[PDB]
């Protein structure tokens, strides 16, 4: 009865930041010898927690959320980091206690003439609480003068394409992120290693 | 993905004719439409843009207060209502479509395109 992680991990499509996806793991073996014996990531930090002693603990459920960035952004997937994609696009609490794994995807997001499909949110009017998802296309208001939903001075679009070329520095290349996150309730823990 | 126009034509000064642009085969995202024209000798010149998701639209200067472009997302077509036409109109009109999204709409005057229609003639008679 395995995990799922298949389906993340090698999904053909990946979410935009601003729009990142999140697959809850419920009931199921989960072996994450898979993930931490791969040479295929470039990132796995996992934060008061060894995926070796994953493997004896049980959870209520594991959330996978999943997305593209920049290589120079895949430090702002952290707890207490600030910039574009914490602050607008997935933000992790101070006390996260799971795991950031990423891998350089230019094989497969980026596109010669350019790979605007993947988008990030540029503007909003505060900071994301840690887990909080917008997808909202709200014109935005920059300036005193609101915008009524139609664009102008001081009056944006909140989302951008990030431009991602195979021929990019590998601080502008795409990255896939996937974050996995334990969560222990009140009820049965039903996530456990073999 | 091929971009399919129709309208236009001849029609006399003053009067309006409407261009039609319908987007065919599969396409991942569309962040905006454009239409371009390009009188014979001249070159080809920016007219209107509009943004896919809310519809704002950007406008050359030769062509506010007399062109509207729309879109019909179900459609997946795009609109240029030409009124108050001048001889000054007389071009092949082109559609375009990018998949890149700007913060800036006025960015959709100057981008290059990525898809482009045939063109259509527009002839403007005394
Ligand atoms: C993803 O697929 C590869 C085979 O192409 C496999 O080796 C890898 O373990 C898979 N990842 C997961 C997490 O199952």
């Amino acid at each position: 009865n395995l995990c799922p992680f298949g389906e993340v991990f090698n999904a053909t499509r990946f979410a935009s930041v601003y729009a990142w996806n999140r697959k809850r793991i419920s009931n199921c073996v989960a072996d994450y010898s898979v993930l931490y014996n791969s040479a295929s990531f470039s990132t796995f930090k996992c934060y008061g927690v060894s995926p070796t002693k994953l493997n004896d603990l049980c959870f209520t459920n594991v959330y996978a959320d999943s997305f593209v960035i920049r290589g120079d952004e895949v430090r702002q997937i952290a707890p207490g980091q600030t910039g574009k994609i914490a602050d607008y696009n997935y933000k992790l609490p101070d006390d996260f206690t799971g795991c950031v794994i990423a891998w350089n995807s230019n094989n497969l997001d980026s596109k010669v003439g350019g790979n605007y499909n993947y988008l990030y949110r540029l503007f909003r009017k505060s900071n994301l609480k840690p887990f909080e998802r917008d997808i909202s296309t709200e014109i935005y208001q920059a300036g005193s003068t609101p915008c009524n939903g139609v664009e102008g001075f001081n009056c944006y679009f909140p989302l951008q394409s990030y431009g991602f070329q195979p021929t990019n520095g590998v601080g502008y290349q795409p990255y896939r992120v996937v974050v996995l996150s334990f969560e222990l309730l009140h009820a049965p823990a039903t996530v456990c290693g073999p | 993905v091929q971009l399919v126009e129709s309208g236009g034509g001849l029609m006399q000064a003053g009067g309006s004719l409407r261009l039609s642009c319908a987007v065919s085969g599969r396409t991942f995202s569309t962040a905006a439409m454009g239409w371009f024209r390009q009188a014979p000798g001249k070159e080809r010149e920016f007219v209107a843009a509009i943004r896919w998701s809310g519809g704002s639209a950007y406008y050359a200067d030769s062509v506010k207060g007399r062109f509207t472009i729309s879109r019909d997302k179900a459609k997946n077509t795009v609109y240029l209502q030409m009124n108050s036409l001048k001889y000054e109109d007389t071009a092949v009109y082109y559609c375009a479509r990018t998949e890149y999204v700007s913060y800036l709409l006025s960015d959709y005057a100057t981008w290059p395109y990525d898809y482009w229609g045939q063109g259509t003639q527009v002839t403007v008679s005394s």
